[PDB]
């Protein structure tokens, strides 16, 4: 996943 | 993962093997003419950019599993004078020519998809973010990271809803005005700093001021989205 | 663009036809249950979203030929609840539901790589977006945005490079003060309700990786003022 | 093209  | 370990099992039968990385090593960097097609499978990394005084912004971060490529699919040109960092202590990834995967992804359909909607996660991510900070500011956006850390890392706990990241990493993920921001939502009690990790008490709150970045989860992954729903 | 021409042949000639938009019609919305694949061949459209309370945000903007697509292209479901509406007084587009396109995709692979590539020059253009601002604040973000609309829509004139693009869009607190010091620099000159650019270089000096993603996404319309 |  992605984040930031 | 199901569809990544599909995807995995499928590189693997025609021959792309993994490659392990440790902390601070560069999967691609900025310099490297060829391009590359990385199928991080296990790991933490972050895209970098590096400015003319030589200072490294964070851009995006990315965990396992996940597709990132240095160069367009067919042109073979940077998309981007951008490095791929490992921060995870350790990191497996697949190293893929730009120029084999467009002979890989032809030959099976269903694990092109894969690749194409892991870009449509990325679109539809950025326009969500952008979405709620449009909506509350740096409220928004701040909350919106943190719901998303809670959802991909969460464990229920009794205090709350623990972001099992590393210390080390959390520490570099979170120039310090946002931190002066967590001082804010702190006294809240949305969030609570507890046995060096964050614990969130109030993931609502966080729901209702970072809204469109929780539909992006839901709508890209409901899986994950519903244990903590 | 000879690629975007291929893609618009490719379709009609396996059996689908163009559409004609006029300007606040919505070639799809954020209620439809179904999703579409839109390949946007001329006209200019912006994605928005509505929220609870009912108000209305500008995502981005597209101008043709691009593809914007509603849905995943495996899942079928939304990617998110948007429209996309139209702002330039007509479009031209092929709607395709997102069923449907699998069907052509299963027998060709050149054109869906064109699809593919589209999405990564968006992908790459917000990751730029976030650098130029991180790096030059405010400063960056608008500068980037004009040196975007300056290289699309920039006209040499002897006053400066006039952005064509009339008061309708020209005009769609921080951000009056930002642009009274680019007047007041010599950067940019605000003549008959359309700006114009004297400092092309300023822009360039203060949203330099936007600048680097126009040179590696659309190397054609850079070349126009480098 | 994309812009905004």
């Amino acid at each position: 996943e992605v984040f930031l | 993962n199901a569809q990544a370990e599909e995807f995995k099992k499928y590189l693997e039968t025609n021959g792309i093997k993994p490659k392990q990385f440790h902390k601070k090593e560069l999967i691609f960097n900025q310099w490297d003419p060829q391009e590359y097609c990385i199928f991080l499978y296990d790991g933490i990394t972050k895209l970098t950019s590096i400015s003319e005084n030589g200072t490294i912004m964070n851009l995006q971060y990315y965990k396992g599993a996940f597709v990132i490529m240095s160069g367009f699919i067919d042109t073979e040109t940077s998309v981007g004078y951008y490095n791929l960092e490992v921060i995870s202590e350790q990191a497996t990834a697949y190293v893929i020519k730009i120029n084999e995967l467009k002979e890989l992804l032809s030959k099976n359909l269903t694990h092109f998809f894969y690749v194409f909607q892991t870009l449509q996660k990325q679109v539809s991510y950025s326009l969500a973010k952008f979405n709620d900070f449009s909506i509350n500011g740096k409220l928004g956006s701040i909350c919106g990271q943190l719901l998303i850390l809670t959802y991909v890392y969460g464990k229920e706990t009794p205090d709350g809803i623990k972001i099992t990241l590393d210390n080390l990493t959390m520490q570099e993920l979170g120039s310090s005005a946002v931190s002066r921001i967590i001082s804010k939502l702190k006294q809240e009690k949305v969030i609570v700093y507890k046995n060096s990790c964050f614990y969130v008490q109030n993931l609502d709150y966080l729901k209702r001021y970072a809204p469109k970045l929780d539909e992006w989860f839901y709508l890209a992954c409901p899986a994950t989205w519903g244990k903590l729903n």
